[PDB]
């Protein structure tokens, strides 16, 4: 029922395809004339006459405009093969086959989601929802957080990052829904798998806020000021080894996540970790320490353990609509085994990401969205993917300070132009739209 | 670049800095970039500064530090450093 | 959340595809030489498996099989490149920008939706949705005439079919949407606009219900007796040229429809028809009289033209999710002018079928499925295909006496293997079917 778009919204989406490049030029200078030669014609009827009267062709273009002159630039660029801010360009030679990939922190931005919860009607909807079912666990008002009122709480907790993260990511999940994009499979870095779970349906909705709320606030009680994640620009097994001249007797400094050929997280107390991040800053290495973060996926959450079965214990899996990547364990599971147990191993067990992004492009994905605020996954699967000589899009949602329909629409653009089917005409919905005859070029 | 001189030089690598990061940003005029404004002023997150230093490293053949972008603040700051680098 | 298939049905498909026919060839052989070796393998997980964790290719089979000996024998067949009962086969070849097809009469058969009422839970969710808002304006069961209930009315007669094939067409088209096929447009023929309205939501299924029991019910009480509609396998133009030997003096004939460049109806008075189809089978020129028609499509509506006004002047039509392709006004329609005398158009209007499948071609539809008990109107397409120079698929849903679960995934594998997407891990809802190892044939 809900939209991707506010009637009033004035960001749309103009899709284009040609047999080759120099027919999409053509098609583009055409629609630009067709525009500039009358002052009347509705921006929503020619969009929708675009979404749905056209040959669906190998290379694509999407002009985003909120105006005319947005659009006449757009389709200028366009029309003298030129780059532009507003046009997103690809040709359709990817299979499609998407996995969703959901991470953990470091996605997060002040406004992030704000600009949706005002303009798209969709992301509102599953965001209220989702909201509703983390506000039976806790006394704040996620939205408030969200939009940054005063009396809110501080996203810099812990407590607060990872419910709040757990609803925006979850959300924008149901904005690729609606625009027609369908994960075939989820990946989840850590807490992201209480969003994958979410999103596969493998936990309700409930079950999945309740334990992101509880568990994040256990780590705020017992963990918080004991110890901290740092990411590090090395192979993990290189770390390894220098992890082990510190925690020699004991496990002071662990392995967190092996996330790609060349980044590692470690987790353990802030000091050790503070002396290895500048022993690596000297000898030119990228390593910082994660702010809001504890020392999580190490022996830190062992003692824990009993504590967070009882936590857990409500949680009823079961089989999801599409298998999820674990990054746990390393299997592909339906979901039904998404118990109190594997929810210890999902925040004890190193995070096991760069062998699940392998195993993933094997099985044919050729398209990673990653349902965030900010991409904190894309590069390293892109890097990963190189040196791998595999054709891969890896496709984040918002960005710092980007983060309304004209970013979703350039990141469904993304998509669309390699190859991925998108309802280009859900962008018109409720508008009383209608088709309107096309400059016809070389065909049509 | 043999048969030019050092000022030669500064201006082809700050026309290639100032092209790449207006590309990156999507203005793609290629000279509307101030060499003097800082890239953060510019709209500079840290993804957008390995995506420059990704086309940087094409566009000179050459393979350069993720951080590059950081460490020289300005085009014509990292267009002198490309000087030593090539 | 309603399942495509009952947990303990049967019938599951296996996707397969290759880079080429002989890697499609090669991987069938391999697989049917695990599967041979192994009687511990569960045909639900292989089909999970297959589902998720195989390349998405261009040369495409789906196999259809309720045990181990079906599997193997499609396997084997496939690997001979010989064809089977239950093996589909195509390259991924079209766009599969798809638009749905709903016709009128010609489609019924005994028992035609029995099979899914028991066996797929989401055909049965939606049949008794439909069925209800049918049931809200008349005193007899939908479901009970379907299923051949002795106290139930007789399908023969105008009043009982139409509203029954409504239910039929309507519900098969959520079973497509299940498996993740959904229209990027609909269009109708007759009364089959009701059934398009309907999916596409321009009509509330309660309004929709409503015009097609109302106008069945008046054919019913009007026009049975007066005349008929006959199916002749000529051209329009010699059909008129037919016609007017009949038409000396008062018009006993008029062309009803244009449904292909050799494929017209007919309507007018009985003895008139009969004589028509009878003359042209002496030459060798398909033709019959429909069963159970009136001479709707005719000037026998017009004295109707009030009646029908007041009768559907309760409809409110609306902005549907997909465009209508009005066969009554050759116009692209949101479904917001779908009111009274658009309805009566429809039933006076001789139908421009082949016109508007012409109009959708050119504007890039490449797939027409027909959500029907048994294909009327894809013959028709093809044809109109060939004649146009057009690569479509033209695919029907089910058959007479194939009305099962074996039919539709043979019907879904149609439109999968020429390139449309498929959600076939759907097909393994409910079984707790779990990813397994499978034969790798070449570099994955
Ligand atoms: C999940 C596990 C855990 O420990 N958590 C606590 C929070 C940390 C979550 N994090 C990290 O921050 C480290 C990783 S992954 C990101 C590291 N980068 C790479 O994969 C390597 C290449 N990419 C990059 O260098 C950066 O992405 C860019 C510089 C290109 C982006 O720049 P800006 O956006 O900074 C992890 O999981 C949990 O909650
Ligand atoms: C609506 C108009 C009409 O003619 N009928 C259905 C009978 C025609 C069935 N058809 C085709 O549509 C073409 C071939 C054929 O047999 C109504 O119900």
């Amino acid at each position: 029922a809900p939209a991707l778009a506010e009637v009033l919204a004035p960001t749309v989406p103009w899709p284009l395809s040609g047999k080759n490049p120099g027919a999409l030029q053509g098609q583009a200078a055409r629609l630009a004339a067709h525009l500039a030669e009358d002052h009347d014609l509705s921006l929503s009827d020619l969009g929708l006459s675009l979404a749905t009267t056209r040959a669906r062709l190998e290379h694509r273009a999407v002009v985003v405009l909120g105006s005319r002159e947005e659009a006449l630039g757009g389709l200028g660029a366009l029309g003298e093969q030129m780059p532009a801010g507003n046009v997103v360009t690809g040709a359709a030679d990817l299979s499609g086959k998407t996995v969703f990939v959901f991470p953990g922190q470091g996605s997060q931005w002040a406004g992030m989601a704000v600009e949706l919860l005002d303009s798209s009607p969709v992301f509102a909807a599953r965001f209220a929802e989702v909201a509703g079912a983390v506000e039976a666990y806790v006394d704040w008002s996620v939205e408030s957080v969200v939009r940054g009122a005063d009396e809110a709480p501080s996203l810099d907790r812990i407590e607060i990052l990872q419910p709040v993260l757990f609803t925006v990511m979850v959300s924008l999940a149901a904005l690729w829904r609606a625009a027609g994009v369908v994960p075939d499979a989820v990946v989840g870095h850590c807490q992201g798998e209480i969003a994958a779970a979410a999103v596969s349906g493998a936990l309700s909705l409930g079950d999945a806020a309740q334990v992101v709320v509880l568990r994040s606030q256990l780590f705020a009680d017992e963990l918080v000021g004991k110890g901290a994640v740092a990411s590090v620009s090395l192979p993990a097994a290189e770390v390894e080894a220098r992890i082990a001249r510190f925690n020699g007797d004991a496990e002071l400094l662990s392995i967190a996540g092996n996330n790609g050929p060349r980044s590692v997280t470690v987790a353990g107390q802030v000091a050790a970790l503070e002396e290895l991040v500048a022993e690596l800053e000297a000898e030119g290495v990228r390593a910082k320490v994660i702010g809001s973060t504890v020392a999580s996926h190490s022996a830190q959450v062992d003692p824990l353990h009993e504590r967070i079965l009882d936590l857990l214990s409500f949680v009823q899996p079961r089989e999801g609509s599409v298998p999820l990547y674990s990054t746990v364990n390393g299997e592909v599971l339906n979901g039904a085994e998404l118990d109190a147990s594997y929810w210890f191993e999902n925040s004890r067990r190193p995070v096991s990401f760069e062998p699940v992004v392998r195993a993933l492009f094997a099985d044919g994905f050729d398209v990673f969205v990653e349902s965030s605020a900010h991409p904190v996954l894309t590069y390293g699967i892109s890097e990963t993917a190189e040196a791998a000589g595999r054709e891969v899009l890896a496709q984040g949602t918002l960005r710092r300070e980007e983060g309304g329909l004209a970013r979703f629409y350039s990141s469904l653009a993304g998509v669309w132009t390699r190859g991925v089917d998108v309802d280009w005409a859900g962008a018109f919905a409720g508008r009383g739209a209608r088709v309107v005859d096309l400059p016809t070029y070389a065909f049509q | 670049m043999g048969a030019a001189t050092p000022a030669e030089r500064d201006a082809i690598l700050l026309d290639l800095v100032r092209g790449q990061v207006a590309a990156v940003l999507g203005h793609a005029s290629g000279e509307d970039i101030e060499p003097g404004r800082a890239f953060k002023n510019l709209g500079f997150d840290s993804l957008t500064a390995v995506e420059l230093r990704d086309r940087l490293g094409a566009a000179t053949g050459h393979k350069l530090p993720a951080t590059i972008v950081f460490d020289y603040p300005n085009p014509t700051a990292l267009a002198q450093h490309l000087r030593a680098a090539v």
